[PDB]
């Protein structure tokens, strides 16, 4: 204990993960002790989900890892239609999965550039958000909404695909690996970002899993686990795609890892647009599913339904599930409880941040200060999952 | 020439606020996920700083503090300290429903409802997120903001 | 009363306490604490304001939402004033310089503004009047500041004879003009002023009793009509002070600035107020009548003058 | 199915062993590095001119709340309450009465906007399309309470915006 | 149908108006009173009366599903027209 | 039953203890406290509130209920001596805005209907 | 796997495996384990004691066929009506074998849960927020104390009897210059709304009568 820093990022730069307080012992350059403090951003989320039915609980789930909206969804919806002893029709879980890869690329552009904006390398962060902001509109035309879609719902989804979007996505593919490309133009094998990245916050396999690490923080210790690949969940048994592994367990083959997921995404979306089936978008069962505005309005039946799912909501069997899905900063899994009625017991939230920001102290032991910044950055840790 | 005390008042006037509103250098709390927004407003489609609004600047150099995302309890002391530290002129710009009033985590017990309990409230930007065009809207709404100040010709009255 | 009007709640922020005030003076040192005192409570205040808006947003936090309303006046301009206290049940007014200007001297802070204030709240509807005055006020005073505000305080107790009169001594707190006054003039570039210091006798009071004072005046049905005087637990000896002060902000004494545009920091009237004797006038009714305790200078000094100090202190002695 | 990020093994023959040494003594890559700068120099800015120029929206955008009429004139909104149960942020306050001639009005219609969340449940819930969102993004305020809109507010802005509103509709209704 | 009070604030279509004592009619001051002019209740009054045929009658607004759900209404009586609870147009049995 | 897993005491006298303990602990600390958190109070007025705190709860009798209000009041001092805490966490012990409350019949009945 | 597009399939093969294991782990460790019960949508849980949680929670991490590496949660559920209100929820994932389990426990305000940090180094933050937010002391745990909460903070949030918008809440106080605590007061108080239908929706969950 030479000195201890509180370093407080109260100032925020132009990171907007959120916000982290965090409490070092500097013995010197090194870093002897780290204590993350993440009150920060804690909302009260579960608390609040329970007054709330299911449906009106979707949207917290958007708002957790805000830079996976959609992947936050399905896991939600995951969880209730297997409580509902339901299923989504084969269209709606092709948009499911063509979604969640939008949303696999959203994220990693977000991980990389910014874990590259705190070290420096400030452009390709520009380069890069130009595309996520073709990503977005995306989103805002299937859902009317730029981020928070609340599109993935139990069921299905919300709407169709208006016509002509599958053309915009192709195009948006089919210029995106060249973007991909230049990015390792800049950063692969460039020394200086190799110097801050190889050999830094090491992680072996073995502490990985006690640690209770998901994602590319296994993947970059070698260890051979995908939720996608081993406990798949919509079609991903139906989409050919490989695994990137790690190596050395660094910062480096973690970053190797995502941009090499980024092209494996590119490769999915690829499938998922010429294997879109047709048929309908919601399981049709209207005490889950709300009818179609033209049925409402023609049949008591579907007003009765109407009336009923949007106030009440419909009444979920008791039982208690973990779901998880294959998020894409790691293992994002709700533990979620139902007493019988329309509105959760219980909504615990399992954030893939939450353990790797607790396992900090073990990565940051004999190392500088400013490599903190870069074991933070491959952690990928947003705070709205942390603190939820 | 001949001029007026009124009207050397009235021009000077107006050549100190269009340099402040000309080159407004923003602090970002990035609470949230309205920070995510605040960053597509610096990407290359809006580009902010070519209104003169640089991407990144320090607290102690800062002319606007822009809250984009929820304030929470923990966090409302460290905001406060921010505001204070930062040199006058200092505007705050509320950015989404969660700094206009609490949104959607309005009734929680760790949330402060609205960041105007904490701080003084210049602008408010709507929406959940709002788009980064309604929030370079909002900016540009503070420069017409400024530009209607008076303070040299409240001055002369006093 | 008014169905609006009824007290409700538990006197917190979201909570009706059925004052709806118009605070004249609001944006300056005792308006920000009284407006902040009627806004924990719930209370509807109007604010006029002559400055920028800019200068008036530190008031905005103080109140829930729509309970601090802003207005623009003019002092001259007596149409405005009635838009101001036109929905009011109290009329609060606190407008005053240290200073002349050209515009406004001290016989149109003190006497023709207070006056029309109060006239226009007569004949407006409004039931009660709190007018500040200053302990010292005489006819006879040199200072010229004291005998606008002797000539003042006449008129409005012809005008609004139900008015609350207030007559505080030196105030101080942290955004003060009399500690903060001999911490600073005296030190930075300058050695004391103080003329025959052992001849002056003060009595200040700490702000949040002034300001507690005047809510009280407001919700005591009993203030109408009567004269307070506002005065500290302690009478001080003015050099003494002026020591104490310095030994607080570790600041070495040693027994021994033009007026100008912008803001005059010291000036020809100042000098003469710092150094009138507080008078003693036992008739008034004081703090005590208000449910009031006037808090000491030692307990609320270290928190004005913390700041001043650079990066085992001892009081000073009081007069019987 | 995997695949190894960075598993290579370096050659070590002289001829890559002399590829690697110019490499870190003539800094090869860090030109290469700049050269992909210099391009973007040449290329177009994907900035436009706000405000003179907008970005691209859709028919399903979610903005500023309005309540519609019948081509007539009447209210749409019969006062169901339907929205007030859905929204999330329980940002609808909502009280009714019977009208003079008996119609099913409401008297009290407010949405506080600083707690709506813009999710959109509340056009999705609405039987009569009474409450909308509208394609509005552009409304920021300087008070607070510009933002908590009342009866006339929503009732004004459906009168203000009703033009884009409908067309909007006629676009996504059969998607809805 | 905006009529005002003595004070001179205008009426709502609900009938909301500040009386002459209320303080909360301050916040106006320098400022205004939003009230929508379109009256729904007198707009609603014009339309015409339908003469139909038939003892049952189907409003569905128009506009098909951008209308509000299709309600039959029972013509029998003689002494008033039909209503349609939704969008309030009125409907009568022809020479009937 | 009666028969409970303990916390730490396994009957008062243990738990009296270290409820001695932790009080010396806070008692030497608030001259510390007052300096570092650049408070108005004396520290008279501090060590008065640390008294007030541990009189409250003198009725317990429960061993479990002891420990864990020792347990508690010492994370307590945790964040107050290592600073986790800031100048306004200590002073919300003192609720120096809140107005006085009554607590007489007619005091009450007056302004509410609270009981 | 049948043809009805709406219903979830159900996986008959994966109930008995995961029935065959559940008597397996009851069969090595009666000393601890107080129930086991397989869900209709293939979810072991393991109901145990709560001292046998180190035994429990060791011989899944450890054994042969078991290896439970990775602790994937660790959560409480507040049910008041029980005299022991807290169920400890542990969720443990097999890489070797793909499949997961649920091991739960109980415990009330006054009984203390020893910490699995000794087993899954992933429970340090886990049982911090327990305590945090359930006020359940887990004894022998490294560094306990709040995580997600303010400082000073009375009370425990997550419990049932906590109110939503809790007791206090903050503002800035310009007297005082800092930001201060007062008693809470909302312009508009949540509405509370009742939903629960009056007609029974599931009759295989029925509860027999009193
Ligand atoms: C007076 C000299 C004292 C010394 C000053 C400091 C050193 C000398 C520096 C002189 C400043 C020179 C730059 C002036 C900038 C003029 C503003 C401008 O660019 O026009 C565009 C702006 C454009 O308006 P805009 O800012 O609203 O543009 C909005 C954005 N668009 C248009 C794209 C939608 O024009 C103006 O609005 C005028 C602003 C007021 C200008 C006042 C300064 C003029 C000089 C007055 C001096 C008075 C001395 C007494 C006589
Ligand atoms: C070193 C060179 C660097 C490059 C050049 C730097 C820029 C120079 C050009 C800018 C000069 C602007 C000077 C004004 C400074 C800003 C003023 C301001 O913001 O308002 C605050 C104040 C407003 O006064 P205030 O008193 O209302 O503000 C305080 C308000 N209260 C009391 C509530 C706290 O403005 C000033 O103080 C102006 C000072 C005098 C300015 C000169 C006026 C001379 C002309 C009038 C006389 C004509 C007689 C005939
Ligand atoms: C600015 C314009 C940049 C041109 C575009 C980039 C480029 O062409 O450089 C690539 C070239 C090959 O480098 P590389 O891919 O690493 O493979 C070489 C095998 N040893 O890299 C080079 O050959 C560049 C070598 C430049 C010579 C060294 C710099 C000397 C500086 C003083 C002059
Ligand atoms: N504090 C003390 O030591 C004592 C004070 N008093 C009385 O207390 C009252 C206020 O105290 P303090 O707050 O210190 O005074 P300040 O000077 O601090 O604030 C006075 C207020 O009066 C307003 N004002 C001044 N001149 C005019 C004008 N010509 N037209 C309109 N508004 C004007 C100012 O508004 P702007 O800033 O917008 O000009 C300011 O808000 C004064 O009446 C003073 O006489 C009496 C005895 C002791
Ligand atoms: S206002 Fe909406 S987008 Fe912004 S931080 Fe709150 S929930 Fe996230
Ligand atoms: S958009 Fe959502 S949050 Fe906003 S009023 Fe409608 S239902 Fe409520
Ligand atoms: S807006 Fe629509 S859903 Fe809401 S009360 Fe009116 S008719 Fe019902
Ligand atoms: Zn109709």
């Amino acid at each position: 204990l030479v000195s201890n820093l509180t370093l407080n990022f109260g100032p925020q730069h132009p990171a907007a993960h959120g916000v982290l307080r965090l409490v070092m012992e500097l013995s010197g350059e090194m870093v002897r002790k780290c204590d993350p403090h993440i009150g920060l951003l804690h909302r009260g989320t579960e608390k609040l989900i329970e007054y709330k039915t299911y449906l009106q609980a979707l949207p917290y789930f958007d708002r957790l890892d805000y830079v996976s909206m959609m992947c936050n969804e399905q896991a939600y919806s995951l969880a209730v239609e297997k409580l509902l002893n339901i299923r989504p029709p084969p269209r709606a879980q092709w948009i499911r999965v063509l979604f969640g890869e939008i949303t696999r690329l959203l994220n990693h552009i977000m991980a990389v550039t910014t874990h590259a904006l705190d070290i420096g390398a400030m452009t390709p962060f520009f380069w890069m958000f130009e595309e996520r902001e073709k990503m977005f509109e995306f989103y805002e035309r299937v859902s009317g909404a730029r981020m928070h879609a609340a599109y993935v719902r139990p069921g299905g989804v919300h709407q169709d695909l208006p016509l002509g979007l599958m053309d915009d996505i192709y195009e948006f593919s089919k210029n995106f690996s060249l973007r991909i490309d230049e990015l390792e133009e800049m950063l692969t094998n460039n020394r200086i970002w190799r110097n801050r990245t190889v050999d830094i916050g090491i992680v072996t396999a073995e502490d990985a899993l006690n640690y209770g690490f998901s994602g590319v923080m296994l993947r970059g210790s070698g260890i051979q686990w995908d939720l996608r690949k081993t406990q798949p969940y919509d079609v991903y048994d139906q989409v050919e795609f490989d695994v990137p592994i790690g190596s050395r367990g660094d910062c480096y083959d973690r970053y190797l890892c995502r941009v090499e997921e980024m092209r494996q995404s590119i490769r999915i979306i690829s499938q998922c647009l010429n294997k879109m089936p047709p048929g309908e978008i919601k399981v049709d069962d209207a005490k889950v599913s709300p009818p179609k505005r033209a049925e409402m309005k023609t049949s008591m039946e579907s007003l009765i339904h109407h009336f009923k799912l949007y106030t009440e909501g419909y009444q979920v069997p008791p039982g208690a599930t973990y779901t998880a899905i294959e998020a894409p900063k790691g293992e994002f899994g709700v533990y979620l409880v139902s007493d019988g009625s329309s509105r959760p017991y219980r909504c615990k939230i399992k954030a893939p941040g939450f353990a790797h920001l607790a396992g900090l102290d073990k990565m940051s032991k004999g190392h500088m200060l400013a490599d903190v910044v870069a074991i933070i950055g491959t952690q990928d840790i947003v705070f709205g999952e942390v603190d939820r | 020439p001949s001029s007026r005390g009124e009207y050397v008042v009235a021009k000077l006037d107006d050549l100190i606020n269009w340099a402040r509103r000309s080159s407004l250098w923003p602090m970002t709390f990035g609470l949230a996920c309205c920070a995510v927004e605040m960053m597509h407003m610096a990407a290359p489609r809006y580009d902010m700083d070519r209104f003169g609004v640089v991407f990144r600047a320090s607290p102690r150099q800062s002319d606007v503090m822009i809250v984009a995302g929820t304030l929470t309890n923990k966090m409302a002391p460290a905001l406060r300290k921010v505001y204070d530290q930062m040199p006058e002129p200092r505007y705050v710009v509320s950015m989404g429903s969660c700094a206009n009033g609490g949104g959607y985590y309005h009734y929680s017990y760790s949330v402060v409802r609205g960041c105007d309990r904490i701080v003084p409230v210049d602008i408010y930007v709507p929406g959940c997120p709002p788009t980064a065009e309604a929030l370079l809207y909002g900016i540009l709404q503070l420069q017409k903001k400024i530009k209607r100040e008076k303070r040299l010709r409240i001055w002369y009255r006093r | 009363l008014h169905h609006a009007v009824i007290p409700h709640g538990k006197g917190g922020r979201s909570s009706v306490s059925g004052i709806v005030a118009t605070v004249f003076g609001a944006t300056g040192f005792l308006g920000r604490y009284v407006v902040n005192h009627l806004g924990r409570m719930g209370s509807q205040v109007i604010v006029p304001h002559r400055c920028e808006p800019y200068d008036t947003m530190h008031l905005r936090p103080m109140g829930d939402l729509g309970q601090i309303i802003f207005m623009d006046w003019n002092g001259r301009d007596k149409d405005s004033i009635r838009r101001a206290v036109e929905h009011s049940s109290v009329v609060i007014n606190l407008v005053g310089r240290e200073w002349e200007t050209q515009n406004f001297d001290f016989e149109d802070v003190f006497v023709k503004i207070p006056q029309a204030i109060a006239q226009v709240s007569k004949e407006a509807g409004v039931e009660k009047f709190i007018h500040i005055s200053h302990l010292n006020a005489d006819i006879k005073s040199s200072s010229k500041y004291l005998r606008s505000k002797a000539v003042g305080e006449k008129e409005v107790r012809e005008t609004f004879p139900e008015a609350t009169i207030i007559k505080p001594a030196e105030i101080f707190g942290r955004e003060d003009r009399f500690l903060n006054y001999f911490a600073n003039i005296r030190w930075f570039g300058g050695v004391p002023l103080i003329s025959l210091g052992k001849k002056t006798v003060k009595q200040p009071v700490y702000i949040v009793d002034v300001t507690k004072g005047i809510i009280n005046a407001i919700k005591d049905p009993d203030a109408r009509g009567k004269t307070f005087a506002f005065v500290g637990p302690s009478r001080y000896l003015l050099f003494d002070l002026v020591q104490y002060v310095f030994a607080v902000a570790h600041r070495p004494f040693l027994p021994y600035f033009e007026i100008s545009p912008f803001e005059p920091w010291t000036t020809r009237d100042k000098v003469e107020r710092i150094h009138t004797t507080d008078k003693i006038l036992p008739h008034l009714p004081g703090l005590e009548d208000l449910g009031v305790e006037a808090t000491p200078l030692e307990l609320k000094a270290i928190e004005v003058l913390r700041r001043h100090r650079t990066y085992d202190v001892q009081p000073a002695k009081t007069i019987p | 199915t995997y695949k190894y990020v960075n598993l290579r093994e370096p050659s070590m023959d002289m001829k890559s062993v002399t590829d690697r040494a110019a490499q870190t003594l003539l800094w090869t890559e860090l030109i290469r590095g700049l050269g992909m700068t210099l391009s973007y120099l040449f290329r177009e800015p994907a900035t436009i001119n706000y405000p003179f120029e907008k970005g691209p929206l859709s028919p399903r955008f979610r903005g500023e709340h309005a309540l519609r009429r019948y081509p007539s004139g009447e209210e749409r909104c019969i006062a169901c309450k339907l929205c007030e149960a859905v929204c999330p942020a329980q940002a609808i306050t909502i009280e009714a009465e019977p009208r003079a001639d008996g119609s099913r009005r409401t008297t009290r219609y407010d949405i506080d906007m600083t707690k709506c969340i813009y999710c959109g449940f509340c056009q999705e819930a609405c039987p009569v399309d009474a409450i909308v969102e509208g394609p509005n993004f552009e409304f920021s305020t300087e008070t607070h309470e510009e933002l908590l809109y009342n009866k006339e507010k929503l009732l004004n802005n459906g009168d203000k915006w009703e033009a884009e509103i409908a067309a909007n509709i006629q676009a996504d209704y059969l998607y809805r | 149908g905006v009529r005002t009070s003595p004070t001179g604030e205008k009426v709502t279509h609900t009938g909301q108006v500040y009386d002459d004592g209320d303080y909360r009619k301050v916040r106006f001051v320098g400022r205004q009173k939003e009230v929508n002019e379109n009256f729904a209740i007198d707009l609603i009054a014009e339309q015409p009366v339908s003469q139909v045929g038939s003892r049952v009658i189907s409003c569905d607004g128009g506009g098909g599903a951008l209308g509000h759900p299709r309600v039959y209404i029972n013509l029998d009586k003689e002494t008033k027209t039909g209503t349609c609870g939704y969008c309030g147009l009125q409907f009568r049995q022809q020479h009937h | 039953s009666t028969s409970v897993k303990p916390i730490f005491s396994r009957d008062m006298n243990e738990a009296k203890r270290r409820v001695r303990e932790l009080y010396r602990a806070w008692y030497r600390e608030v001259p510390n406290t007052v300096h570092l958190f650049q408070l108005d109070i004396s520290v008279k007025q501090g060590r008065d509130k640390v008294r007030e705190m541990f009189k409250k709860n003198a009725h317990i009798t429960d061993p479990r209920v002891v420990d864990l209000l020792v347990i508690k009041g010492k994370m307590e001092l945790e964040e107050t001596i290592k600073v986790w805490k800031q100048r306004t966490h200590v002073m919300r012990f003192f609720h120096e805005t809140e107005a006085p409350r009554p607590k007489d019949f007619l005091s009450k009945f007056y302004v509410g209907h609270d009981p | 796997a049948d043809t009805r597009p709406t219903v979830r399939p159900r996986n008959d093969v994966a109930h008995k495996q995961l029935s065959a294991f559940g008597e397996y782990v009851a069969e090595i460790l009666p000393k601890y384990v107080q129930q086991v019960q397989v869900s209709c949508f293939n979810e072991l849980e393991i109901c145990i004691h709560p001292d046998g949680v180190i035994p429990v929670l060791t011989f899944l991490r450890d054994h042969s066929n078991a290896q439970f590496k990775s602790l994937a949660d660790l959560t409480a559920v507040d049910i008041p009506t029980r005299q022991n209100r807290f169920e400890i929820v542990y969720n443990l994932l097999s890489l070797r074998f793909n499949s997961r389990i649920r091991v739960k426990t109980y415990t009330d305000e006054l009984t203390p849960i020893e910490s699995s940090v000794p087993v899954y180094k992933a429970a340090n933050w886990y049982e911090r927020e327990i305590w945090d937010m359930f006020g359940v002391f887990f004894a022998n745990h490294p560094d306990l104390r709040r995580i997600l909460t303010d400082y000073g903070f009375e009370g425990h949030p997550f419990r049932k009897d906590f109110p939503l918008s809790g007791y206090v809440e903050l503002r800035y106080d310009d007297e005082v210059k800092r930001v201060v605590a007062e008693p809470v007061e909302l312009a508009q108080e949540f509405r509370k709304f009742d939903l629960n239908s009056p007609w029974e929706a599931f009759p295989a969950y029925r509860q027999p009568p009193e």
